[PDB]
């Protein structure tokens, strides 16, 4: 959940918004290895919960979301009907275990290509097309992750835009990301520079991939 | 003496216009047919199975017309090669389907089959069933009989099912054309196409449009 402030000129400016509980898991093994175990439930509600009773009345907030990348676990399942039980007028999604589980109102994957599968076991990346038709499928596809901005980068965004307005059901994205997380430090004459992972002594650590 | 008048067109070619050489005549065979008076007049084979195949129920409806006889009977036999597999005997009087009865002149045959043998086209596995109509006390009157392919043929959660497999259609439409004798259809050019189209890796024929 954002400062309060954000979603108060978002409601004025005009932009929909996905907000979403502090909930990650990602460096648990496996990554569900809390969000299925029941004795997590109470910490996890409290960060469903709380972002609801406080954001509820925002019209910018159009979709919940129950965190990130904390696989899929049954304390997903709960927390995914709690807020369907309180607040019917906004979908659920959430993207952990697959993107397209129980837990989630719209399939919302990170980093499916447009045409190219990437058929990892258990928790495949179809192609977004593709996707959209598997066998009893019927939700729609906006991704949470898309088109990873790193450096150089935005190759093929094209053709991910071309796949949206073609496909009724492709219904957009939410490119990664916005702003570069880089710190200023500063040399011995004062003079600025853009720094990244490892450059404060931090170890073990990520390098650029912050930015 | 036998007089046919054959129209090139009728109100039936508002109809037969497929994207073809318009022809006419009597171009398919021509037959004469003998059958009792009390005779097998239709029946329906049908193949239902449990979860995994291994078991199925071959269902066979059998009508009659003539006059009705408590000693008439029903025999359905299946045949794999030379091995019967099953065999059903009944008399006519199909159960109860309304207000007013049922098919006296029907019954119905149900044969249980044990690990059947499935058809399709990659193994067209077949069996042979005769149904036999006769008097209770053996006296033939007459068989009918056909080809059975235990198959089912289903469509779930969208996908076109084979024995409980997604299809992959290798396709082709075919007409039935000759180019000396026209659109008269005989076996040597049916089976030189059924063995080139399989030869070229063809599963299945769209009968265009007839
Ligand atoms: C589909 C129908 C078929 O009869 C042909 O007309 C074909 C085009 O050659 O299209
Ligand atoms: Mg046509
Ligand atoms: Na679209
Ligand atoms: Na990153």
């Amino acid at each position: 959940p954002n400062h309060p402030l954000w979603y108060t000129l978002c409601d004025r400016y005009g932009l929909y918004v996905v907000d979403e509980a502090n909930i990650e898991t990602h460096g648990m093994v496996p990554m569900n290895r809390l969000t299925d175990d029941p004795r997590w439930l109470p910490a996890m509600s409290e960060r469903v919960t709380r972002m609801v009773q406080r954001d509820r009345n925002h019209p910018s907030v159009i979709i919940w979301s129950l965190g990130n990348e904390s696989g899929h676990g049954a304390n997903h399942d709960a927390l995914y009907r709690w807020i369907k039980s309180v607040d019917p007028s906004r979908p659920v999604q959430y993207e952990g275990g697959g993107a397209d589980t129980t837990a989630t109102d719209i399939i919302c994957p990170m980093y499916a290509r447009v045409d190219e599968d990437q058929p990892f076991p258990a928790v495949p990346k179809w192609s977004i097309k593709k996707w959209l038709s598997l066998p009893g499928e019927t939700r729609p596809l906006i991704l949470c992750e898309y088109a990873h901005a790193m450096g150089n980068s935005l190759g093929g965004f094209a053709k991910y835009w071309q796949a949206f307005r073609q496909y009724p059901r492709l219904q957009g994205g939410f490119v990664w990301d916005w702003v570069d997380q880089s710190l200023i430090k500063y040399d011995e004459n004062g003079n600025p520079w853009s720094a990244y992972g490892g450059d404060f002594g931090d170890t073990p650590n990520d390098r650029q991939f912050c930015m | 003496r036998l007089a046919v008048m054959v129209l090139r067109w009728s109100d039936g070619s508002y109809l037969e216009d497929q994207d073809m050489w318009r022809m006419s005549g009597i171009f398919r065979d021509v037959s004469l047919l003998h059958k009792p008076t009390t005779q097998i007049s239709d029946f329906h084979v049908a193949t239902r199975f449990n979860d995994d195949f291994s078991r199925a129920v071959l269902e066979a409806e059998v009508q009659m017309c003539g006059e009705l006889r408590d000693y008439l009977r029903v025999t359905v036999s299946l045949w794999q090669g030379e091995t019967q597999v099953a065999s059903g005997t009944a008399p006519f009087g199909g159960e109860i389907i309304d207000e007013r009865g049922g098919y006296a002149d029907r019954v119905t045959l149900r044969l249980n089959v044990e690990n059947p043998k499935l058809w399709s086209a990659e193994i067209p596995n077949l069996y042979r069933a005769v149904v036999e109509l006769h008097t209770a006390d053996g006296t033939l009157i007459e068989a009918e009989a056909c080809d059975v392919g235990f198959r089912e043929v289903r469509i779930e959660n969208g996908l076109l099912l084979l024995n409980g497999k997604p299809l992959l259609i290798r396709g082709v439409n075919r007409h039935e054309h000759h180019p000396l004798h026209g659109q008269v259809m005989d076996e040597q050019t049916m089976v030189q196409d059924i063995l080139l189209m399989k030869q070229n890796n063809f599963n299945a024929v769209r009968c265009s449009h007839y």
